């Protein structure tokens, strides 16, 4: 049985900016089987209380999660998203560029 | 709305 | 235009000992509205969209019967695609399923779907004809013998012609101020360096529905196709999307490149470049 991979895109809900109330977004896709790990994280620490969409796939049966949860972007924090899954070699990790 | 149970694989 | 009702079975068997698990999402365009999740507390199909909590306690009676009768046939389907395959009962697998109907602009079915999937290829699927079956193997062919011999080709053909079709109008009607409605995508452009010849040109389409949507790099009215970088359309988190597109440029002449958005929602498409 072949194994997909999951592709991985750390952004926020709406448009950053410092100070203001926003939601921190981790879109995983692509993968298979379902089963993931995903965490974001706020300087390097496992953050806050994070929830995920209902369990959905693609037309190719590829598997789609979005992990958000709430968050303040500030100019000396620093958040990236944490994925785990079978297809990767260990935990793989993606910071959130304010301009991606 | 939703589709009946059907008959298993 | 042509709008669609969707459903996404998933099923996993999951040793050492757990019990099989059954997860079910409903969509109605790019909108979901329904849930369900044996793991959950529940038990029932709950609504994820404001348009079918105005729903009575009968039909959530339905909707839930029949994810329950999923969920129990769960187990077995796993354990007979399990003996297909010859497949020892100590690994995990997976069976999905996606339905649902297509109604046209002419108000009747321009399309039906019913397909299974085995740990992510192709398994079994109903054709466009709703009469025939296509197995992708002689395992396959273990359950096409089947859904033939209860003739559940028609039966869902009924299902797809009448039912997904009248509910499909009838949650078009009741979240058409939003279903119906286009928001348009919200747009600008970014610029970083790469290198001192070269810069990254990136085209910005925030807050818009449905996903259906185009990006497009223009230089001398061309397309810069295998030079643009386009991400996969992504949900904003409110039920919108957002979607970029970059291009590598030289340095200095960024001007001769404009990014063209395409979106149902605007009347002409949007034209942009990037404002220093």
């Amino acid at each position: 049985m072949i194994q997909r991979t999951p592709k991985i895109q750390v952004y926020s809900r709406h448009p950053p900016e410092n100070g203001k109330p926003n939601f921190l977004n981790c879109y995983v896709s692509g993968f298979h089987p379902s089963d993931i790990e995903v965490d974001l994280l706020k300087n390097g620490e496992k953050m806050g209380k994070v929830e995920h969409s209902d369990l959905s796939f693609s037309k190719d049966w590829s598997f789609y999660l979005l992990y958000y949860t709430e968050f303040t972007p500030n100019e000396k924090d620093e958040y990236a998203c944490r994925v785990n899954h079978v297809t990767l070699s260990g935990p793989r990790t993606v910071k959130w560029d304010r301009d991606m | 709305y939703t589709s009946g149970p059907g008959i298993r694989y | 235009g042509s709008h669609s009702m969707r459903y996404f079975y998933t099923s996993m068997s999951r040793p050492g000992r757990w019990e099989p698990r059954f997860i079910a999402v409903g969509y109605v365009d790019d909108t979901q509205f329904v849930r369900f999740d044996s793991d959950a507390a529940s038990q029932r199909m709950e609504p994820r969209a404001p348009w079918v909590e105005q729903e009575g306690p009968e039909y959530w009676d339905r909707e839930t019967r029949n994810m329950k009768a999923e969920t129990q046939n769960a187990p077995v389907n796993l354990r007979n695609l399990r003996g297909y395959y010859n497949q020892s009962e100590a690994g995990s697998h997976t069976i999905q399923r996606m339905y649902g109907c297509d109604l046209g602009p002419d108000g009747r079915l321009l399309r039906g779907y019913h397909q299974s999937a085995y740990d992510g290829k192709d398994y079994i699927a109903l054709n466009e004809d709703l009469r025939s079956w296509t197995a992708a193997d002689m395992a396959a062919q273990n359950t096409q013998r089947k859904w033939e011999a209860a003739g559940e080709a028609e039966q869902h053909r009924t299902y797809l012609e009448g039912e997904c079709l009248e509910w499909l109008r009838r949650y078009l009607e009741n979240g058409k101020e939003t279903l119906q409605r286009a928001d348009p995508p919200k747009t600008h452009v970014t610029h970083h360096p790469v290198s001192d010849q070269e810069a990254t040109l990136r085209c910005w389409a925030l807050g818009f529905y449905p996903a259906e949507i185009t990006l497009t790099w223009q230089r001398d009215g061309e397309d810069q196709t295998q030079d643009t970088e386009l991400v996969e359309t992504r949900p904003a988190g409110d039920g919108t999307f957002q979607k970029w597109a970059a291009v590598v440029v030289p340095s200095g002449k960024e001007q001769r490149y404009t990014c063209h958005v395409q979106h149902e929602g605007l009347r002409e498409p949007l034209t942009l470049r990037w404002e220093p």
